[PDB]
């Protein structure tokens, strides 16, 4: 049916430039506008291209930054972003538009991160307190995303909360918690397992009373 | 320029009718502004709803309708379902730019309200050993998904040094979020009492510890 397929995750340095792609399927490309949308934790319109006659509209704010193109042959629209800064880190969407609208069907979004940080392993710390008890693990200072966290090698699935990463001093920090019966710990061990594939890190942290 | 304004959060019950509005700083919204409405669900899942002021996009349920109600564009959901709990953004075509509203968080009460479980954890000794101190406040199981987090160090409000994640949806459809206070072990040792204060639906939950 209609599908707008986007390219994947991009990692880039300051000053550099990147090209993102968006392929149309289930409709005639040349009769619709392909728009591009920036999401940074608010939404902003970048601009739009009409592939049948290659007309474009830009947001004035993005005129110096973006270049939109389309190939009616490979049914792909493209966006070039140049002179990257950290302010360009955001998720970007391409959307299908027509008369009076910009986006009935949306792509899934391609994530862009602009950073000069290098690949760093996480430092993992146990979070002990000292009816039910809540234990946690802090995954601090890693780059890039993602880390995965299991508890007791996946055995402890129930009551587990892994939080979204926040950026602190250009590296990520994440935490995960598990709540277990208070009669169960310290008696039955609780270990968090953190893997960070980019730095091929695999670390286990037993939670011990304080 | 033009600023587009929307309610920031609305709450309704399943079966009820709710209306979301979209106003512009350049005066009345008209037809030539082609008001668009779209929906954001958990995990960057966007769905176009309304195009050109009132056209339903393909496969949008008929309970969603768009209209002008006076000087404003509005989205009316007649008979709201639990799956309509989402962020709704309007946009207007103005001076050859699509300009976005801030988005409205709509809660459609699919289950009873739930107060947050707040846990505050001290820095681990292993971290202190690196000359750093991070306090972690985890906030889970609250519904509606709207929370304000404040940090207090010896009663003084903390204005720098903390990070809070945007509320995230749990698998049981309640919400969770975490907040961090990072200090150097020297600032950590200069104060006795630390508090994580979470306000949900007018009520505050406070968790405190002492060094
Ligand atoms: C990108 C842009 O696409 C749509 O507007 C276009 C119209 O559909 C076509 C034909 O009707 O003409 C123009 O290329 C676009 O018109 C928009 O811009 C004109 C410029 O004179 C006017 O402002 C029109 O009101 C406006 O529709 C879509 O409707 C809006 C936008 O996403």
């Amino acid at each position: 049916e209609v599908q707008v397929q986007q390219s994947g995750t991009v990692l880039a340095r300051p000053g550099a430039s990147v090209k993102m792609s968006c392929k149309a399927s289930g409709y005639t490309f040349t009769n619709y506008w392909m728009h591009w949308i920036k999401q940074r934790p608010g939404l902003e319109w970048i601009g739009a291209i009409y592939p049948g006659n290659s007309a474009t509209f830009y947001n004035h704010k993005f005129r110096a930054k973006t270049k939109l193109t389309a190939v009616t042959s490979t049914i792909t629209a493209y966006m070039e972003l140049s002179s990257l800064t950290n302010e360009d880190s955001a998720v970007y969407y391409c959307t299908r538009g027509g008369h009076g609208y910009y986006g009935d069907y949306w792509g899934q979004g391609a994530s862009l991160t602009v950073s000069s940080a290098k690949t760093t392993p996480p430092s993992v710390y146990p979070l002990a307190p000292g009816s039910m008890v809540t234990l946690g693990c802090l995954v601090k200072g890693y780059f890039p995303e993602p880390v995965t966290v299991t508890w007791n090698s996946g055995s402890l699935s129930s009551g587990v909360h892994t939080f979204p990463a926040v950026l602190q001093s250009d590296l990520y920090t994440l935490s995960s918690s598990v709540t277990v019966p208070s009669s169960t710990w310290p008696s039955e061990t609780v270990t968090c397992n953190v893997a960070h594939p980019a730095s091929s890190t695999k670390v286990d942290k037993k939670i011990v009373p304080r | 320029q033009a600023v587009v304004t929307q309610e920031s959060a609305l709450t309704t019950s399943p079966g009820e009718t709710v209306t979301l509005t979209c106003r512009s700083s350049t005066g009345t919204v008209t037809s030539g502004n082609h008001a668009n409405w779209v929906q954001e669900k958990p995990d960057h899942l966007f769905t176009g709803l309304i195009g050109d002021t009132n056209n339903r996009a393909p496969g949008v349920p008929a309970r969603f309708s768009g209209s002008l109600i006076g000087d404003k564009a509005a989205l009316t959901i007649t008979g709201a379902q639990p799956e309509d709990e989402a962020i709704y953004f309007c946009a207007l075509w103005c001076n050859n730019h699509w300009i976005f509203g801030g988005g409205t968080k709509l809660t459609v009460l699919g289950q009873p309200k739930s107060s947050p479980s707040v846990t505050l954890f001290p820095p681990s000794s292993e971290e202190l050993e690196t000359n750093k101190a991070t306090l972690v406040c985890t906030i889970t199981d609250f519904y509606p998904g709207v929370v304000t987090v404040d940090w207090k160090v010896d009663g003084t409000p903390v204005t720098q040094g903390m990070e809070t994640t945007q509320p995230s949806k749990q698998s049981n459809n309640k919400y969770m979020a975490s907040s961090y206070l990072t200090l150097t072990a020297r600032a950590w040792e200069r104060h006795s009492s630390y508090s994580c204060q979470v306000t949900h639906e007018g009520h505050t939950v406070e968790k405190s510890l002492s060094r």
